[PDB]
């Protein structure tokens, strides 16, 4: 009995839950009364009770400390600024201290303290749970593609993932005012960084499958134009082996955070895209010309003409 | 027949689908072009041989109204070229053959280029005269039961029926009936169909009893029914007393050698003996208990609940759609409830229209209690779940506005479904029947305003019934019953019961005489007001000690106070309402001992005491100001002043968020304190308050989520929180709608899906283990959801004048003042 409470005090911050301890605490009152009178007169009845009864006017505070808010940082100046100590610091970041150093630092009396401290962790926590969001969303979150004519790997549905991105930095540019942040602030902005990274990559790979597909139904199938614009197919196929080199590589990356991490990506979107506009600009001209080497073409227009 | 050639028809409603459905899109992702309804089946037709075209002619019909959009991506195929234009991809060839009909009635939105380039067919009159669409019918319902029944009893019923009846005295009953005011009314022409379909059903519902009677009382009793149908359906608009006085017609017009028709006329039929005679005045007795004094589900019974009751049961085991009319207080939905849920063949489905309720939301809805099965003679089909059938219970089919051309695409879709008995998969591009899925629905009659009136086609194709407020008397029994139940409580006072329901009829009757939509569009009254001062005299005299008889009378004038005048504007008014009670106390109470009853002589709270009970006022002001200096000292630095009008508005707000449904409408002016005063009794009760947070672009999206962690807030750690929403924050119609929604139901209808309605099952899961309940059943679970957010939630309505259009169209929504 006595040793079930040296055994709840020796049980590490981390090992103890306030639902475990609140059960707990329920079976120590309960089985108090079932003590015969003669362990009642000796002392450990005595410690026991006056041990539980406190624990029992501390739960709240410990309900309030349990929060996922707190960081070891907050504990950290928790023991220094009420305690005058400090707990080892590798015990100290996997908060596996025991509660009896929480509890020597007299709660009930500092309770003032360490609730601007847990309404700091909370401000900070705010900003925690919508960092984990993001950090296991995008985490995976790839992107469903499909085959075309045996071709690329073109996205399925890539709206949807596209503005989930686009709302994750709405929210994670938002969330850089708080009173209670700066704990994250190199994670912070290493998280802006991929994202960021992340949505130009994304505003280029909606452009490049858009002039791509454009460019694949006038180039490719269709003999009579390759060999009309021999240079201009001979770049577009050798802009389709590269893009499709990137996309199986980024498909089998199976991270769409990592993309970023692939060195020479962001790089090959850009030449890739440029490249696709000249092309682009090009077969216009080529259109333009064809239509003043024929009045009347005017009239089909340019699906039509092609 | 004329030609030997196959016929090929294809109908589509026009509304229903829309453009990217109808004709396809291309897909904004790789420019996919679907295809869509038409297109899909122009394909089918066209490309491919293996069906029989060259030999068939093939036929397209648009039943519903046609708007020009539609057609500009017709007006091609509509032009002489004959060629279908897509947006995308090549363009489909139509042949001769390939014929396509469009159905309307109106022309307003049809530009005349479009009148040139089809041929206009008219219809200035009926098709066919009233006894030959009667035959029609008969004939139509003889050959529906002739493949289920027997043949030869059949041949005898319908010999009958056929002898039953003469067109005769039929077109009098029906040119009288044309003399007579109707709620919603149709052409008699129309009802006719419902009138025979109706009779026919149940004529066919006592079959087994058709073979040891003789042929005469089986003539009187087959003229009896037949009155009856004719009556309920015909004249199931009608007032009441209108619908006594139509008896009276028909009895005289049609013939008396049958047994008579009667108002409260029924057979009680039983195996024990030949029992068809009439009969009447047979309400039973029901006793209750004290804690179900609100219970949605509790109806009291009376002549006319039963009469109801039984009539709408006859309509859907006649299998037929069914529309109901009434007045806002008149207790459609609740009634329509309780007839429905005690059935032992029929499956409740509740479902709340809005003022634009999108089709897939009824496609889910229908999904929670169907599945997909495919046959040979329908494909695909969307049939019940259970045995017992399903019926959907929309309500105000009125409330959603029409497009930009008029008409409301989900009502058209409930006609398909009602009318042709299924529709057409977007994705799949397939028709689907269903099976027997029926369709109730109650709307208020369109002079109320904000209900648009309705398209005939729809009133047509299902019946209408009218109920009004049930006299003054039957108010006065049920209320007499809810006073015995409440009673129950003290049995001090069990023999006064009847003054108590008595005054309360007069003093509602007094209010709608007194103050009607002249004075302001807001003074309506209701039996639910006295539903909810019984209510609050329940959970007064519950949460209160016992009471004395001037204690008693004391707290009923007060709830009385609480429930009518709070609403009322003026002193005027305030004092002639004041006066009103004088007079209807001293009338229906012998009692000669209470003091002043005015609203600054009573002071009954709860914040004082654990008993409801009247306090003193120097007392409350005392505790009020304490408050008031915590709240200084803590809350919100406020330079405010206390007074007798602001803590009588305390009162008031802790009384209504004490309720069950805290679901308020503070209506005033600003700068009065309200917007702080709703703070400063909340925080009384220690609840939490949430004010939304608007922009100039604020979509729904905001107020979705601000909605939702509330909602989770209030159910996940039972935060017990009040929200705070101002003129300011309504701008928009979207979450306008989802207010009214939240409001009149009580859960979100359109996010409880995926991942939302796992989480939403996961968290109940973890809350009834925590409490140690072992509560399991998904719909009883969904149902408890419902019971933890009323317990849990309380919404208070600060708003600017009525004056304003904004806060016109407030006050003036039918579930903000229900
Ligand atoms: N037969 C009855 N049994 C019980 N309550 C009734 C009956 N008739 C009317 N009422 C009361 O009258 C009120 C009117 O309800 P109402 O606002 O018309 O509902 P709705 O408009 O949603 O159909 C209801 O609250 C109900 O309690
Ligand atoms: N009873 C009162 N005594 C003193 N000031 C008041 C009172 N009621 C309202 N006010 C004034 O109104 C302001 C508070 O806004 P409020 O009246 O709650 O806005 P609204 O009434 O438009 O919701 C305060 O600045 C205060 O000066």
């Amino acid at each position: 009995l006595w040793e079930d409470v040296q055994r709840t005090f020796e049980t590490p911050w981390c090992r103890v839950d306030v639902l475990l301890l609140q059960s707990d605490l329920a079976n120590f009152l309960r089985r108090a009364d079932e003590l015969p009178r003669a362990v009642k007169q000796f002392e450990m009845y005595k410690s026991l009770f006056s041990q539980v009864n406190m624990l029992t006017s501390v739960n709240k505070i410990l309900v309030e400390l349990k929060d996922g808010a707190l960081k070891p940082r907050h504990w950290n100046m928790i023991f220094r600024d009420i305690g005058k100590r400090q707990i080892q610091k590798n015990l100290l970041d996997k908060l596996e201290f025991s509660l009896k150093d929480v509890m020597v630092l007299n709660l009930t009396l500092n309770e003032i303290l360490l609730t601007k401290i847990i309404e700091r962790a909370q401000k900070e926590f705010v900003i925690e749970k919508s960092l984990n969001r993001i950090k296991k969303f995008w985490k995976e979150a790839q992107y469903e593609v499909i085959e075309h004519s045996s071709g690329l790997k073109l996205v399925r549905e890539w709206d949807v993932l596209e503005q989930a991105c686009k709302e994750d930095l709405e929210e994670l540019v938002s969330m850089k005012a708080s009173n209670y942040y700066k704990i994250f602030e190199q994670d912070c902005l290493d998280l802006e960084s991929k994202l960021t990274k992340l949505s130009e990559i994304q505003v280029n790979w909606v452009e490049v499958q858009f002039y791509w597909l454009d460019l694949y139904g006038i180039l490719g199938e269709n003999l009579d134009i390759q060999n009309f614009l021999p240079l201009e197919t001979s770049k577009f196929k050798s802009l389709t082996s590269e893009y499709k080199m990137i996309t199986t590589r980024a498909f089998q990356l199976d991270t769409t955070i990592e993309v970023i991490h692939i060195p020479n990506f962001d790089t090959t979107l850009k030449l890739t895209i440029d490249s696709l506009k000249m092309i682009k600009s090009s077969l216009s001209t080529f259109l333009e010309r064809q239509r003043r080497q024929f009045p009347r073409f005017y009239f089909l227009g340019n699906d039509d003409l092609l | 027949i004329f030609d030997g050639h196959a016929n090929v028809v294809y109908v589509i409603d026009t509304k229903v689908l829309t453009k990217e459905s109808l004709y396809g899109s291309m897909l904004k992702a790789t420019l996919e072009w679907r295809d869509g309804l038409f297109t899909s089946i122009l394909r089918r037709v066209n490309d491919d041989i293996t069906g029989t075209f060259k030999n068939s002619r093939i036929w397209v019909v648009f039943d519903s109204d046609l708007d020009p959009e539609y057609v500009e991506a017709m007006n091609s195929v509509l032009d002489d070229n004959k060629i279908l234009t897509l947006p995308n991809g090549e363009r489909l060839p139509i042949p001769p053959n390939f014929r396509i009909l469009f159905e309307t009635d109106n022309l307003d939105h049809t530009t005349p280029a479009t009148i040139t380039r089809c041929g206009l067919l008219w219809f200035s009159t009926d098709v066919c005269s009233i006894s030959s669409k009667i035959d029609h019918l008969l004939n139509k319902s003889y050959e529906a039961l002739d493949n289920k029944l027997s043949m030869f009893e059949l041949d005898k019923l319908k010999d009958l029926i056929s002898d039953s009846f003469d067109m005769a005295s039929l077109t009098n009953i029906f040119t009288c009936s044309n003399d007579l005011v109707h709620i919603l009314g149709v052409r008699t022409f129309n009802k006719l169909e419902t009138a025979v379909q109706l009779a026919v059903h149940l004529i066919s519902s006592y079959r087994q009893w058709f073979q040891n009677l003789d042929d005469k009382s089986l003539k009187d009793v087959i003229t009896l029914l037949i009155k009856r149908s004719l009556l309920y359906a015909l004249a199931g608009d009608s007032t009441g007393e209108s619908q006594r006085a139509f008896i009276q017609t028909i009895n005289t017009y049609f013939g008396h050698d049958s047994q008579e028709l009667s108002d409260y006329s029924t057979i009680v039929i039983a195996n024990d003996k030949l029992s068809f005679s009439s009969f009447c005045s047979e309400i039973p007795s029901v006793s209750l208990e004290a804690h179900e004094v609100m219970r949605p589900d509790i109806v009291i019974p009376t002549i006319d609940t039963i009469k109801h009751e039984k009539i709408f049961y006859d309509l859907l085991n006649s299998k037929r759609g069914i529309i109901l009319c009434g007045p806002p207080g008149s207790g459609k939905t609740m009634i329509m409830n309780n007839a429905l849920r005690n059935s032992s063949l029929y499956d409740v489905v509740g479902i709340n229209f809005s003022k634009d309720t999108t089709t897939e939301h009824i496609l889910s809805a229908l999904h929670r209690h169907t599945n997909y099965v495919t046959t040979s003679k329908g494909l695909t089909l969307l049939p019940k779940s259970d045995i017992k059938n399903l019926v959907l219970f929309c309500d105000e089919i009125n409330l959603p506005k029409l497009d930009k051309y008029g008409s409301q695409n989900v009502v058209l879709f409930l006609r398909q479904l009602m009318e042709k008995q299924g529709f057409w998969k977007t994705p799949e591009n397939k028709w689907v029947t269903i099976e027997r899925i029926h369709i109730v629905g109650a709307c208020n009659p369109p002079t109320d305003p904000g209900r648009i009136p309705m398209s005939e086609r729809f009133t047509r194709h299902a019946a209408i019934l009218y109920l009004g407020y049930p006299s003054g008397k039957s108010l006065s029994q049920i209320y007499e019953i809810y006073y015995k139940a409440i009673f129950k409580l003290v049995p001090e006072f069990r023999s006064y019961t009847e003054p108590f329901a008595r005054a309360s009829v007069h003093l509602y009757n007094e209010c709608k005489a007194r103050y009607s939509t002249g004075l302001q569009s807001h003074y309506l009254f209701s039996p639910r007001e006295l539903t909810r001062l019984v209510r609050g005299v329940y959970t007064a005299i519950n949460t209160g000690p016992r009471q004395t008889l001037r204690s008693l009378i004391r707290l009923w004038a007060y709830e009385a106070w609480r429930i009518f005048a709070d609403r009322l504007v003026g002193v005027k008014e305030k004092n002639s309402f004041e006066q009103l009670l004088y007079e209807t106390v001293d009338k229906y109470l012998p009692n000669q001992d209470l003091g002043n009853i005015s609203s600054t002589s009573l002071l009954f709270s709860g914040l004082l005491s654990l008993d409801f009970k009247e306090v003193n006022k120097t007392d409350l002001v005392n505790f009020i100001e304490e408050r008031f200096k915590t709240f200084c000292d803590e809350e919100l630095e406020v330079p405010m002043v206390i007074h007798e009008s602001m803590v009588d508005h305390i009162l008031r707000i802790d009384r209504a968020l004490k309720q069950v449904q805290g679901h308020m409408m503070l209506i005033g002016a600003s700068r009065t304190g309200k917007t702080i005063l709703t703070r400063f009794v909340a925080w009384l009760n220690g609840l939490k308050i949430v004010q939304p947070k608007i922009h100039r672009h604020s979509n729904l999206s905001d107020f979705d989520m601000i909605l939702k962690k509330a909602i989770s807030d209030c159910s996940l750690k039972e935060s017990r929180t009040c929200l705070i929403i101002d003129e300011s924050n309504i701008l928009e119609t979207a979450f306008l709608e989802r207010m009214n929604t939240l409001l009149a139901n009580a859960d979100i209808p359109d996010l409880f899906q995926g991942e939302e309605y796992d989480k939403l099952l996961n968290n109940l899961r973890n809350k009834t283990r925590s409490l140690g309940l072992l509560l399991d059943t998904e719909q009883e679970l969904y149902d408890w959801f419902v019971g933890e957010i009323a317990k849990n939630l309380h919404v208070v309505f600060t708003i600017c004048d009525p004056t304003n259009n904004k806060s016109s169209a407030m006050i003036s929504s039918p579930a903000l003042f229900n």
